[PDB]
């Protein structure tokens, strides 16, 4: 089933024709008690 | 026996330590209350939250006097 | 001297 | 060269005699005895991670910022963050 | 049976040679030490055993 | 003629795929 459903069609195949150790904390600030996180 | 007391970090501090970095604590404040309950209107001192300040003191709601 | 030092261990 | 002893003996019980057997296994030289018996310490508790987008417990981490996340919308909100702060940096 | 906890051989004169090998095992209940047979020593490496290992030991 | 060769995979693809 996966593999029909998946099968890539003519067109598709027509068009067809940077790591680094970061920290939670560097990126995103922390949320105080009780608050929503929101990113 | 001695009461249990519930702690965190009990299972060591490396495995809860992304839940505590995630977070961060809501500030206190030793700050003046007024206590309804008294008369006077003396205002003693509390270690209470910040948003928590100026809320009516809820020991209050105890006062009431015998008929 | 074996069966003193086995014993001496045990 | 090395050579591990196995030996079984009776010994006289302790408060035909009253005999028990007893074995003292021997290794000739500490290298192979160290091979046999190594001290390893125990395997530390792993930090049970946490998405820092949403806060629930961690299911993936992310190759390029080898950030935890939980969900979908917590990739993207990393990625587009990610590039912001590289964008920043340099 | 048992998470495993310490392996320490227990060294000895001979009458290095080891006498008994201490097996550590936890379970949610609790912990023991067992004192087990230097003999042993062969099932354990022949099982790769270390510490953080679910293991059982028949009494037989 | 790379047009040919894509109806050609595609084919075959579409009959691999095809059955369970």
């Amino acid at each position: 089933e996966l593999l029909s459903k998946k099968k890539i069609p003519r067109k598709l195949m027509e068009e067809i024709s940077a790591a680094a150790k970061l920290k939670a904390s560097r990126l995103f600030q922390p949320v105080q008690y009780g608050q929503k996180p929101e990113g | 026996a001695p009461p249990l007391l519930p702690s965190d970090t009990g299972q060591g501090y490396r495995t809860v330590k992304a839940k505590l970095g995630s977070k961060k604590v809501r500030p206190w404040k030793w700050m003046p209350f007024t206590n309804p309950a008294r008369k006077d209107g003396a205002m003693f001192f509390h270690w209470r939250r910040a948003a928590e300040e100026g809320k009516d003191y809820p020991f209050a709601r105890f006062n009431k006097t015998v008929q | 001297a074996v069966m003193t030092a086995v014993r001496a261990w045990e | 060269g090395p050579i591990i002893t196995y030996h079984s003996v009776t010994v006289p019980l302790v408060g035909p005699p009253a005999r028990c057997s007893r074995t003292f296994i021997t290794f000739s030289d500490d290298a192979t005895f160290e091979e046999w018996f190594p001290q390893g310490r125990p395997p530390k508790v792993p930090v049970r991670e946490v998405c820092p987008v949403t806060h629930r417990p961690a299911l993936y981490r992310d190759p390029v910022t080898d950030i935890p996340y939980a969900t979908a919308r917590a990739f993207k909100i990393i990625r587009e963050a990610y590039k912001k702060y590289i964008t920043a940096h340099g | 049976e048992g998470e495993v906890t310490e392996l320490t051989p227990c060294e000895t004169e001979n009458p290095k040679t080891i006498s008994h090998v201490i097996i550590g095992l936890k379970t949610a209940k609790g912990t023991k030490q067992l004192k087990l047979d230097p003999s042993i020593f062969e099932s354990l490496q022949k099982e790769r055993v270390e510490a953080g290992d679910v293991i059982y030991i028949e009494a037989n | 003629l790379l047009k040919e060769r894509l109806d050609q995979i595609y084919l075959v693809n579409e009959r691999r795929c095809s059955q369970a």
